[PDB]
């Protein structure tokens, strides 16, 4: 039973993704459109690479007080 | 079943796929990662 | 000068010969082998009729 | 280096010949398929 | 079951749902493939889309920073955190998932469960070998693909001082993983490379002429000329002739293959013996037991200011990879060459 | 008899019954390859050095010279001659041919010469044999790739200096320059030729592991499954079915192949393409064309380069750069 | 219908749709 | 013999000639 | 339309279905005959709307513009550009004669006759018929007989072309002496192809172009004639296979070497692709270099030929190898690379540094200062330097596109020669679906071969 083009060429296939499939895309770009991107994976914005106090790459160079370093590494 | 033509499905979403991958070389020379 | 060239290299002769003996190795050893192939095309088929080669 | 050179010459041109009139030998009849 | 007729347990309501003959086979080595391997997927997509590597190693991997395919990647953590295994959990990350992924944590999620993915993977086709009781050759020649990836993504960083040393996840990221292994282990020169290379080359070559003596050999078996039409995979025949192509190679190469079960298995041993060889020296080099040099022209080239050979130019091109990338390859080094102590030839 | 001298020798060169096979691409192929062959191991072994890069100092690649199996190399012509055609009667002495590496030129002109006759008789014979022709359209793949490192990029590059060494570590010098010049890794079409490489290793485990794992019980235990097939046998002795229907269970049913005949395309397709772009790649890159150059394209605002990985590549690239050929350059651009 | 092969797809399709309409905005995030 | 578009009459049997044994294609 | 079991041919080798149908064969080409002038006449009005006066033709990825621009249309002295309209009404001509050769191809492959043999028996053909077949050979060198013809009517009567060597800078020159000497032109195919010669990618002038057109012209009219009212000759029909995959074949083996003679022809030469429209060669910006920098640095003071490198060669100027003085460095490999700027400053003996101290012009070092950073090398998303190298300019050579494309073009119809070859002789000898499996050639020869 249904043999990947018997559901490809049904009309009930489209009226669910014809509008599930956009709301999903237009979920994706205001993911990231909205900022909630840079702020969910803590990835910089491009006026976010340097602050005032460095402006050099980061370097992490401390293993168990990493945590709080990257904090001040990226100037929260 | 056969409801709509299966070669019309695969020109259409072929053809936003397409046309998706161009909004990708669009957008590898403009904005981010445009080197200007 | 010091040594002896052939003084060939970027002259651009014909088939590069320069002395008239390699001409005549040119026209002589396929002259030769001309005739050998002549004398024995009578071992090759008489494709004398207009339709008689490998065709489809 | 001249003698080399006309031994070269004789001897390539001796196997371009046979390349050449070989494939003048009637080279598409030396199939085993019959028609 | 079993011949002896004993009640069913919950076990056996399990394991026959699980080795169900559906669309997709789960099997008991779903349960470990089908959760690890979606998330060392989805670990990389994500990775590579949106987690920096800004902190880590002072540059810009993903789509949202503005790299394209060939130089986003899941980049390894800094070699402050040593042989971390950066759980999310960990004394490095804390719990807080938007500092683990600036961590570099987000690696070591993908090559872990990508690393159980493969023995994920592995054990399903020892599940179905058996369920279709066959033989386990496929599972076997997976061993070399698992080779390759314990020796470089887990055993080497775990010889080196960290896993900064590790290959990041990505296209542009294994290409310095690659030039870091010329300039820094001369690793074209060892010979386990060397075997993996004409295991894998050589694979490539059984790979396209018995495709092509095959696919050139055939029967006549149909009238028209799609040959692909003239087959039935329920025919007790062969369909292409052993003994044409058997005569075809032995006046072209001289020697062929007389046996097609010899064959098939030489196509199987070159590229699991070709990866095994050169996991060994990865192995090798994770203890940087490199092979470097050739000590005896080391000793005439500078005993002698004119003995120059293709080796000595390869030794003196890895001191030029050495010098000029690890100001930015190794940044927790902290080193500034300047411009007048790196090697330079003349006018460039 | 009836036949003539001529017509008995077309019977012998294109005759089957040979031990190897000759046709008429091996009265080519055969002087050139064993020209080629005979001239490459008395260099490799006793080749005085040779001056490789033009400016007079010689590099050494021979066994009597202080080389081993991995550095001994037959060295490229001098970057003095160029494209010049540079036989053994354009030199003065035979040791100026040496010095000026003249062997290289002679064994890459008939090595070449010599695997395109070699892919002619793979023609040929197939079609003595009553064969279907394209073996030779899959050897096309690594002649291509032959062509493109001792004929086409030294055409491009304007020296045979710039061909490939015949040799272990002087392959690995071609390739290292190779990347800094032209970064080959950035190049889609090197990308497309490690896929059919990958992929072609990948297939050839794949396809040679099915089979294997699907061998009829023919011996026993105390003798190797590989007796239980007969040459020359008519029966297939593996079952195509049981190894469809396991790589269907492994990964999507439809995503196998159920057609032997078709299995084998696919089989000899994705080496033989994959090495055909990268035999290309290899050719646009013999003209310049080059990788990919992602080189400061990441910038933030402010105008301020964020460096990727393609940048750590330049930073391994140009130290190559500026170190390979390392007295060859007085100005500052390698056009050459 | 929640089955298997529901559950294969839609666990490859959902979030690449996702994530396809997230990579198309950030070809017109200009800095 | 039907004569295929490329020339070359077909030799007696049509497409897959182990359909009378096997019966598919 | 058409379908596999009626043809056995499948949807992937579909055009083989026409091969002996040869009205829908002749729309086919006809068709395909409008794609070709139809992309000529598109991509030539993109390059007329993209072209921007201030800047070179071959910075801004022109290719097709430098072909008109070499017959000189629309070009002044130096390569300066004086009008567009010229190449505007070449891109016309071609997407408008495009609508009418797609007409009739789509005609003859829809509406027109599937075989037109009994109707029109003019036109028809069967492959196999050796008179029918030079017919149409003869038909088509005249065709292209008279198309070499409108090269030497142009260069000689109707304004000229675009001569890089003439006196006076490059500019449009009336050929009104082409070379017709056959020991001059023949020679050029007799040459080798190696370093120094060339083959025929080093025809240094435009007089021996054109009188090289005339030779060109008569023969392909005279070997059209030759072919219509002659057969082969029986030596022929034992050495061709005579099918219509064969003739596709020949032309694949010819065409794929054309690919790679206008390959080198593009790279090397700078006569018929002259450097102001299509930018240095790969020879000419390396030596622009070493121009570059000897003229730099006499004007700092230094005696550039005393000057020793650091190999001691010579840094500005050494020695060939057959003793002429040319540049130093690693662009010894390109000393002879001639060019209209620097053949002014050559004497017999190499060049001539008494000329070369005193004599140099200040528009020779506008011009290979111009060639230096337009180098042919640049990237494949078109960067512009070596792969060492940061985004700043947008530049890659027309010359790297030309001959890289063709290349590729001129290495798959090599291709597709050996697959055809095969095929067609094989085909025609009757085992192209496969062994017969009951005499199967093997079983009937000796073993251990
Ligand atoms: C710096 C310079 C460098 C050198 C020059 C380089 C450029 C050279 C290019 C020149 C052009 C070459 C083209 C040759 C085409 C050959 C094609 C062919 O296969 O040609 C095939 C045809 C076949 O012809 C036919 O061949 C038939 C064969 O018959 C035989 O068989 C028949 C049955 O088949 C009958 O039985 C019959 O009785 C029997 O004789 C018939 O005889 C016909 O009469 C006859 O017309 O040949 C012919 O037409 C004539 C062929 C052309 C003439 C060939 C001359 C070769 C050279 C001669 C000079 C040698 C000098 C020696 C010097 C010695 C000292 C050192
Ligand atoms: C003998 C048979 C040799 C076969 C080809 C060897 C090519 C060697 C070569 O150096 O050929 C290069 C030559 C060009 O030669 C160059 O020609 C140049 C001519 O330019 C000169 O003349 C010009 C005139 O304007 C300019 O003025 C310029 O300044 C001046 O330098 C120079 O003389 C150079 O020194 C000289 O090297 O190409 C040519 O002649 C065209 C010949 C075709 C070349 C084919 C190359 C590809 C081969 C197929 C590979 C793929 C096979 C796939 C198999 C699967
Ligand atoms: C240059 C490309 C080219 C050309 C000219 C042709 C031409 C042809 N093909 Mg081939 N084909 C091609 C590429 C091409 N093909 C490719 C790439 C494939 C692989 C996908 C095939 C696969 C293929 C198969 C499998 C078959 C053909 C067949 C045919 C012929 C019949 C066409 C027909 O009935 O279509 C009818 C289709 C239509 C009417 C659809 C509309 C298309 C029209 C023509 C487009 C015109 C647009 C244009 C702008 C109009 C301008 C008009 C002018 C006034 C300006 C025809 C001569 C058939 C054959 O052999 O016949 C015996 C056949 O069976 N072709
Ligand atoms: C073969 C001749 C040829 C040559 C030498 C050039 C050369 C050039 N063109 Mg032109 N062009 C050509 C054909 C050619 N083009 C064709 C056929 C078209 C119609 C599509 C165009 C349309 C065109 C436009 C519209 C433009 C150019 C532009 C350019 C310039 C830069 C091109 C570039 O960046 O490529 C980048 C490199 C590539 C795209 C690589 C191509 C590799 C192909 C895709 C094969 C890939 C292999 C792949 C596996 C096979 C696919 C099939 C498979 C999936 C089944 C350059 C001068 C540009 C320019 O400068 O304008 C002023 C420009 O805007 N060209
Ligand atoms: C599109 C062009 C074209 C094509 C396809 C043909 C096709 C044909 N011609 Mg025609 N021909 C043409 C143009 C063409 N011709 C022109 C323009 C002329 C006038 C010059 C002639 C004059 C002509 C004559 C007089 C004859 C033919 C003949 C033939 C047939 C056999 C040719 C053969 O096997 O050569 C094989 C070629 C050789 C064996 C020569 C050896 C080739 C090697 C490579 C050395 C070449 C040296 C040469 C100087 C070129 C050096 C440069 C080169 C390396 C690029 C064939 C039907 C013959 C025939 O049967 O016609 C009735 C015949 O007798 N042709
Ligand atoms: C002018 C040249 C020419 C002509 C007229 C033909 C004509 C034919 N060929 Mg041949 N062929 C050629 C060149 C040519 N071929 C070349 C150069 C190659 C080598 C690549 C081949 C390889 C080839 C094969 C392998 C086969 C044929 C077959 C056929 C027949 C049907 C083809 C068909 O329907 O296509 C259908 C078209 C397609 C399916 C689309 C293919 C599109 C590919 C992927 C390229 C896409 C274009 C892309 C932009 C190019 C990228 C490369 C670039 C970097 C250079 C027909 C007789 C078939 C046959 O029946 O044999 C008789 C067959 O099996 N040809
Ligand atoms: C279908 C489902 C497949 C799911 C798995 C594959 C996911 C691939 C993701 C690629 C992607 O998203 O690119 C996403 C990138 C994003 O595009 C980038 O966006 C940035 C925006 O900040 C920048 O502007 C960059 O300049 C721009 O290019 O697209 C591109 O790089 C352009 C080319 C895309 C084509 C990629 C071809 C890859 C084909 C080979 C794949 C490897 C082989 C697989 C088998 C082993
Ligand atoms: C696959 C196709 C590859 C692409 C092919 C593109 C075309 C390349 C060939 C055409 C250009 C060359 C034309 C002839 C040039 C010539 O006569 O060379 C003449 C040269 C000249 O040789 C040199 O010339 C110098 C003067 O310039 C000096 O005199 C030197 O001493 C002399 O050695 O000889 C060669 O280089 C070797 C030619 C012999 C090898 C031919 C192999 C043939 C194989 C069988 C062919 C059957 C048909
Ligand atoms: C058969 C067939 C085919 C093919 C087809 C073809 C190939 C066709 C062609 C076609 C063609 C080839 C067409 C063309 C057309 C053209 C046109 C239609 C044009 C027009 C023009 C115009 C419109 C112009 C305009 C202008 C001017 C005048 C100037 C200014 C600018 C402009 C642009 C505006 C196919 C493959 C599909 C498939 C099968 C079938
Ligand atoms: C325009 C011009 C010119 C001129 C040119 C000319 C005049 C040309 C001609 C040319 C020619 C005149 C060519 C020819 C060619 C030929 C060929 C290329 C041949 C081939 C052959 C073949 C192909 C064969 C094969 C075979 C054999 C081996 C034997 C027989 C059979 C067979 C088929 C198998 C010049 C440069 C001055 C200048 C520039 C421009
Ligand atoms: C990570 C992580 C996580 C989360 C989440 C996930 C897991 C997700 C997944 C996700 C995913 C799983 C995603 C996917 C994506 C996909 C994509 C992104 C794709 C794309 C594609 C493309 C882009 C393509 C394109 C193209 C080509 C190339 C071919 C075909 C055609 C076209 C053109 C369309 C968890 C919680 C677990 C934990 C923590 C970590
Ligand atoms: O030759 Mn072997 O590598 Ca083509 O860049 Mn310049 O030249 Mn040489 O240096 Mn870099
Ligand atoms: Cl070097
Ligand atoms: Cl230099
Ligand atoms: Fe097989």
């Amino acid at each position: 039973e249904r043999p990947f083009s018997d559901i490809l060429t049904s009309i009930r296939y489209w009226v669910i993704h014809s509008i599930t499939v956009p709301a999903l895309f237009i979920a994706g770009w205001l993911f990231v459109s909205t900022g909630l991107a840079y702020d969910v994976f803590g990835t910089p914005r491009p006026n976010e690479y340097f602050t005032e106090d460095r402006q050099e790459a980061p370097l992490i160079t401390d293993r168990f007080n990493a945590l709080e370093q990257v904090k001040k590494l990226s100037g929260n | 079943t056969g409801r709509i033509p299966l070669w019309l499905v695969g020109t259409v979403v072929g053809t936003l796929a397409i046309g998706l991958l161009a909004v990708f070389f669009y957008g590898s020379y403009v904005g981010l990662g445009s080197s200007l | 000068l010091v040594d002896e060239r052939m003084n060939g290299d970027g002259t651009g002769r014909p088939f590069g010969v320069n002395d008239p003996v390699l001409g005549w190795v040119l026209l002589g050893v396929f002259g030769t082998m001309w005739a050998i192939w002549f004398i024995g095309q009578k071992d090759l088929g008489d494709f004398e009729d207009a339709d008689d080669g490998l065709k489809l | 280096m001249l003698t080399l050179k006309i031994f070269v010459y004789t001897v390539v041109t001796f196997f371009v010949c046979l390349f050449i009139f070989g494939f003048l030998s009637n080279d598409p009849a030396r199939n085993p398929g019959k028609n | 079951i079993g011949t002896y007729q004993e009640k069913r347990t919950w076990f056996d309501d399990a394991d026959d749902w699980l080795r169900q003959d559906r669309f997709v086979f789960v099997g008991w080595s779903g349960l470990l493939l089908f959760p690890c391997a979606y998330f060392a997927l989805g670990g990389w997509l994500t990775g590579t889309t949106f987690v920096t590597s800004w902190y880590t190693h002072g540059l810009a991997t993903s789509y949202l920073e503005g790299c394209n395919f060939l130089t986003a990647a899941v980049s390894t953590p800094a070699n402050s955190m040593a042989h971390s295994l950066l759980f999310v959990w960990g004394p490095e990350a804390q719990g807080d998932f938007t500092r683990w992924c600036q961590l570099g944590g987000l690696w070591a999620f993908v090559a872990l469960h990508g690393a159980f993915g493969l023995i994920g993977f592995m054990l399903r086709q020892f599940e179905i070998a058996r369920s279709v009781n066959l033989r386990p050759y496929n599972a076997i020649a997976f061993s070399a693909p698992i080779a390759v990836f314990v020796s470089v993504f887990l055993i080497y960083p775990l010889g080196q001082s960290g896993w900064f040393f590790a290959p990041s996840f990505g296209v542009a990221a294994i290409f310095r993983f690659i030039l870091f292994f010329q300039g820094f282990h001369n690793w074209t020169l060892n010979p386990f490379h060397m075997m993996g290379v004409a295991g894998v080359l050589g694979a490539a070559l059984l790979c396209a002429i018995h495709g092509a003596t095959v696919e050139n050999t055939l029967f006549e078996d149909g009238d028209g000329a799609n040959t692909f039409r003239a087959f039935n995979p329920t025919q007790a025949e062969e369909t292409y002739s052993m003994v044409t192509a058997n005569r075809f190679w032995s006046q072209i190469f001289g020697v062929a293959f007389s046996n097609k079960r010899w064959l098939h298995f030489f196509m199987l041993l070159v590229p699991v013996t070709g990866l095994w060889m050169s996991a060994i020296g990865v192995v090798g080099l994770a203890l940087n037991l490199r092979a470097y040099d050739f000590v005896s022209q080391e000793i005439r080239a500078a005993e002698d200011p004119e003995f120059e050979t293709f080796y000595t130019k390869n030794i003196l091109l890895n001191e030029g990879i050495r010098a000029w990338m690890a100001a930015q390859d190794q940044p927790h080094e902290r080193l500034v060459f300047p411009e007048e102590v790196l090697p330079r030839g003349n006018a460039l | 008899e009836n036949s003539s001298l001529w017509a008995r020798f077309c019977e012998w060169i294109t005759s089957t019954e040979n031990r190897l096979y000759i046709g008429w691409f091996g009265v080519i192929m055969i002087p050139c390859l064993l020209t080629a062959t005979s001239v490459f191991i008395i260099a490799f072994i006793a080749a005085p050095p040779v001056d490789i890069d033009g400016i007079r100092e010689p590099v050494s690649g021979s066994l009597l010279y202080g080389n081993n199996i991995i550095t001994g190399a037959v060295i490229p012509t001098s970057n003095a001659i160029g494209l010049h055609f540079y036989p053994i009667w354009e030199a003065a002495s035979l040791d100026e041919w040496l010095y000026n590496g003249g062997p290289y030129q002679l064994i890459v002109c008939h090595f070449l010469l010599g695997v395109y006759c070699y892919m002619g008789r793979e023609w040929e014979l197939s079609f003595r044999l009553g064969m279907r022709p394209w073996i030779a359209v899959a050897y096309s793949a690594p002649v291509a790739a032959a062509s493109a490192v001792f004929l086409v990029y030294p055409i491009g590059q304007g020296s045979f200096s710039d061909g490939m060494p015949l040799g272990i570590s002087g392959t690995f010098n071609f390739m290292i320059v190779f990347q800094a010049e032209h970064n080959i890794l950035m190049h889609p079409f090197h990308m497309l030729g490690v896929a059919g490489v990958f992929g072609g290793s990948l297939f050839s485990a794949m396809h040679g592991s099915l089979v294997t794992s699907s061998l009829i019980r023919e011996t026993t235990e105390n003798e190797s499954a590989n007796e239980g097939y007969r040459f020359g046998q008519e029966e297939e002795t593996y079952n195509i079915v049981a190894a469809h229907g396991y790589f269907g269970r492994l990964i999507f049913q439809y995503a196998s192949f159920n057609n032997s005949r078709s299995l084998h395309f696919f089989l000899a397709a994705w080496p033989v393409i994959g090495i055909w772009f990268t035999a290309l790649g290899l050719s646009t890159m013999a003209f310049n064309l080059n990788g990919f150059n992602f080189n400061q394209s990441v910038v933030d605002s402010q105008g301020r380069v964020l460096n990727t990985w393609a940048d750590i590549i330049n930073r391994a690239n140009l130290g190559m750069e500026v170190m390979h050929e390392r007295n060859a350059h007085n100005f500052p651009l390698d056009l050459a | 219908i929640f089955t298997v092969r529901w559950l294969a797809i839609h666990g490859i399709a959902v979030p690449t749709i996702f994530f396809l309409g997230a990579i198309t905005a950030m070809q017109f995030i200009q800095r | 013999a039907w004569a295929a578009a490329a020339g070359a009459a077909g030799a007696g049997y049509g497409v897959y000639r182990y359909e009378a044994a096997y019966g598919a294609a | 339309g058409r379908d596999q079991e009626t043809t056995g041919f499948a949807w992937w080798s579909g055009n083989a279905r026409l091969i002996n149908l040869s009205g829908k064969l002749l729309g086919a080409h006809v068709a395909h005959a409008g794609l070709i002038v139809f992309w000529a006449g598109a991509m030539n009005l993109f390059e007329v709307s993209h072209f921007v006066p201030e800047k070179p033709m071959y910075e801004q990825g022109l290719i097709l513009l430098p072909h008109i621009a070499t017959l000189g249309y629309g070009v002044g002295p130096g390569g300066e550009i004086i009008d567009t309209f010229p190449y505007f009404v070449s891109g016309v001509l071609h997407l408008i004669s495009s609508a009418v050769l797609g007409f009739g191809g789509v005609y003859h492959s829809l509406i027109g006759p599937e075989t037109l043999e009994e109707s029109y028996p003019f036109f028809g053909y069967v492959w196999k018929d050796k008179n029918k077949m030079t017919n149409i050979l003869g038909y088509h060198l005249i065709m292209l007989g008279l198309g070499a013809w409108l090269l030497v009517w142009k260069a000689m009567y109707f304004g000229g072309v675009y001569d890089t060597w003439a006196p006076g800078g490059g500019d449009v020159r009336v050929i009104t002496n082409p070379t017709t000497n056959a020991a001059v032109i023949f020679g050029y195919l007799v040459k080798s192809p190696f370093g120094g010669d060339g083959w025929i990618c080093s025809v240094d002038n435009m007089e021996d172009i054109i009188g090289g057109h005339i030779w060109i012209g008569t023969l392909e009219i005279l070997g059209g004639i030759w072919h219509i009212y002659t057969t082969p000759w029986p030596w022929a029909r034992r050495a061709f296979v005579w099918s219509g995959e064969a003739y596709l074949s020949y032309s694949l083996g010819a065409i794929g070497v054309m690919g790679f003679i206008a390959c080198c022809m593009s790279w090397f030469n700078n006569t018929a692709y002259p450097s102001e429209f299509y930018g240095p060669t790969g020879p000419e910006a390396s030596q622009s270099q070493a121009f570059t920098f000897l003229v730099r640095d006499q004007r700092l003071g230094a005696n550039v030929a005393s000057a020793q490198g650091p190999t001691g060669l010579g840094k500005y100027l050494m020695r060939s190898p057959t003793g002429e003085i040319i540049f130093g460095g690693e662009t010894m490999r390109f000393w002879d690379f001639r060019g209209p700027w620097l053949e002014p400053l050559r004497g017999p003996n190499g060049l001539d540094l008494n000329k070369l101290k005193n004599d140099i012009q200040p528009w020779q070092e506008r011009r290979a200062a111009e060639y230096m950073t337009h180098a042919p090398l640049g990237s494949l998303n078109s960067v512009g330097g070596v792969a060492t190298e940061i985004n700043a300019v947008n530049f890659v050579s027309p010359r790297s596109w030309l001959a890289c494309s063709h290349f590729c073009l001129g290495f798959f119809f090599f291709i597709g020669h050996l697959w055809h070859a095969g095929r067609a002789r094989a085909a025609a000898a009757g085992f192209e679906k496969g062994i017969d499996r009951f005499d199967e050639p093997v079983l009937s020869m000796r073993p251990l071969d």
